[PDB]
RNA sequence: GUCGGGCUCAUAACCCGAA
RNA sequence: UGGAGGUGAUUUAAAUG
RNA sequence: GGGACCGCCAGUGGCGAAGGCGCCCGGCUGGAACGGGUCCGACGGUGAGGGCCGAAGGCCAGGGGAGCGAACCGGAUUAGAUACCCGGGUAGUCCUGGCUGUAAAGGAUGCGGGCUAGGUGUCGGGCGAGCUUCGAGCUCGCCCGGUGCCGUAGGGAAGCCGUUAAGCCCGCCGCCUGGGGAGUACGGCCGCAAGGCUGAAACUUAAAGGAAUUGGCGGGGGAGCACUACAAGGGGUGGAGCGUGCGGU
């Protein structure tokens, strides 16, 4: 109901149509699966050490060049 | 027929083949009224 | 309803044949024991006897008889594991099959696949004569044994060392296997 | 004991079915696929649907008693692709998150020793 | 169908408004 | 360094001067 | 229960005059290489006429019909869509006995003989040496015959060919003589038919055709860049009245 924070550690790489997404690293900081690390698609500027609140984890994008 | 394969170039012509086929509906029918 | 359907359903044992063990394999579900005859289950060697080599071997057991809540079951056939079987192919290699129609001194009938890895490519010829040091062990080997006795030579390896022993002498060799079993007929 | 049965998993270009019988593989204990889970039918074969198909199949199994299953996941086949759709492998991975043990994995596709001719001529689909 | 405007280097197709 | 073959694929529509 | 087809291993690997030939076991049968102080003794090459073989499709009789699928019947796409795409579907694709004799049937390169640097793979046979688990096994070298690649002299318009010649020489047969009209008309032979082989003229025309060069372009590939590009945003123009410029009248 409330999500679940995870915190970035690497930067991949842009992607998207015109460049406006970014793959990360994330770790998952609390429920289930605190602990796993995931990749994620991110819209907006990101940097290492930043917070994202996932509404689920069991999603993972899929690798890029 | 007899083998012309210069004429299977495509340069400023229409395919062989459905020259071929044309020419040979045409033949047809000459050959039905030499019959009457 | 469709809940109150599957309350009906009763859970049967089912158990290896005989001379595997008589083990248990398994449960499943019925209404009526009738319905439970001639279903078959496929389970790995390594299960009945347990050994972390023999994974890729396996058998099928299928029922034939119901009393009370258990079910027995008759050996039908053996096949080794897919991906095993691709494994052992390669390119620069030969791959000699035969496939031979025997019936085992207690009148059953069987038909039996073996197969040959040879270390590098070889003539025609050779393939011709290691097929037929195949035949001639496997028809002695019938001739020999009764169903219980071959069945359990095919399956531990007893049948494929006898072959790759006899067929060194005409090419060295990489492997050899009963790749297939099934039965046939049985006596009347 | 433990109840264990069969996890049968079809997946094509176009669709997926997830399907768990018992042990034997004659008894069905549920059945679902991608029109069952979402409402168009470009999405049939994507991984979400498949992930979510496989959690309903996964919850009706598990309050009928069974406590594992073995997987056997196969593309069409015969004349068909050979290659399975997207969604196989997203399937296998929410079964066990929704609580089921898994034992051993292996592919069934049907593989034919040189059988029949498939569709679209000798020149194929011509797009 | 008529008239007008968009889009195109331009015409056809296409989009919009109107009587 | 440079070559010869094989199997797979190819995300709507788009005429003219 | 049924009809068709034999995956991986599989290899510029093998066999055949070419077309073509790939599941296993048994029988009948054709050709070639290697080894040869065996036999015959020029018995040879090419080949006008003539003869035999010859993919797919088609035709004539009798069977068979899983899958695929000309014609055709429906669903879409589009300005139209007699198509491309999707759902069905007759002939045909398969077997037995005949006819037809056609392909980019292309190595686009007719066949026999002698001669003219090398290097390096691979298939069959033979010889020598060394290993060996004693295997119809493995490694290296040499001779002969097949099958690829790089390349010297020479050849060629060049691309390229180069002891598997498109090089130098000794033979025989077939074919060509600017582009079109035309592989047509007329005449003949062959075929059940569809068709096959043979084949002009009037007239028209300054090129047609080949190999290679520099650019330009592509609903070809790769790399790079721009708020007169996009993406993320802030403010607008397009509707009204009026200022001003342009078309028309
Ligand atoms: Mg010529
Ligand atoms: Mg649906
Ligand atoms: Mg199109
Ligand atoms: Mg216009
Ligand atoms: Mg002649
Ligand atoms: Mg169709
Ligand atoms: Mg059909
Ligand atoms: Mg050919
Ligand atoms: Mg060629
Ligand atoms: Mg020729
Ligand atoms: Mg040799
Ligand atoms: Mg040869
Ligand atoms: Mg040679
Ligand atoms: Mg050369
Ligand atoms: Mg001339
Ligand atoms: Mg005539
Ligand atoms: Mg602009
Ligand atoms: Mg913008
Ligand atoms: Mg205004």
């Amino acid at each position: 109901d409330e999500g679940y924070p995870a915190e970035v550690i690497e930067i991949i790489g842009r992607t998207g149509t015109t460049g406006d997404v970014t793959q990360v690293k994330v770790r998952i900081l609390e429920g289930r699966d605190k602990g796993r690390v995931i990749r994620r698609n991110v819209r907006g500027p990101v940097r290492v050490g930043d917070i994202l609140i996932l509404r689920e984890t069991e999603r993972e994008a899929r690798e890029i060049k | 027929m007899k083998r012309r394969p210069r004429k299977w170039k495509k340069k400023g012509r229409m395919r062989w083949k459905w020259i071929k086929k044309r020419i040979r509906r045409l033949k047809r029918q000459r050959k039905k009224e030499r019959g009457l | 309803a469709a809940k109150d359907k599957w309350k009906l359903k009763q859970w049967y044992v089912i158990y290896a044949p005989d001379f595997f063990g008589g083990v248990e394999v398994g449960l499943t579900p019925a209404d009526d024991p009738e319905k439970v005859l001639n279903r078959v289950v496929e389970v790995t060697l390594k299960d009945i006897t347990g050994d972390f080599l023999k994974g890729h071997v396996k058998l099928y057991f299928q029922v034939y008889d119901v009393k009370g809540q258990n079910a027995y079951t008759k050996f039908k056939g053996m096949k080794l594991a897919r991906s095993y079987i691709r494994s052992l192919v390669r390119r620069r290699t030969t791959r000699i099959d035969g496939i031979f129609n025997i019936t085992t001194k207690d009148g059953y009938k069987l038909r039996v696949m073996a197969m040959v890895i040879a270390a590098r490519r070889i003539q025609t010829s050779q393939e011709r004569a290691i097929r037929k040091i195949m035949q001639e062990i496997i028809y002695k080997k019938a001739e020999e044994l009764n169903f219980k006795d071959f069945v359990l030579e095919a399956v531990n390896g007893k049948i494929a060392a006898e072959i790759a022993k006899e067929a060194k002498k005409i090419y060295p060799l990489k492997k050899a296997e009963i790749r297939k079993i099934k039965v046939l007929g049985e006596p009347e | 004991k433990e109840k264990w049965g069969i996890a049968h998993i079809y997946s094509s270009y176009n669709n997926t079915i997830i399907h768990i019988t018992d042990i034997t593989g004659a008894e069905t204990i549920s059945r679902w696929s991608g029109g069952m889970v979402v409402k168009a039918d470009r999405d049939e074969p994507s991984p979400y649907a498949a992930m979510l198909a496989a959690r309903r199949a996964a919850e009706e199994a598990l309050e009928k008693g069974i406590v594992g299953v073995h997987i056997r996941v196969r593309a069409p086949g015969g004349s068909k692709s050979k290659t399975p759709g997207p969604g196989a492998q997203a399937a296998i991975r929410a079964l066990a998150r929704a609580g089921l043990k898994i034992g051993r994995v292996e592919d069934v596709t049907p593989i034919p020793h040189d059988g029949t001719r498939p569709k679209g001529g000798r020149r194929g689909r011509r797009v």
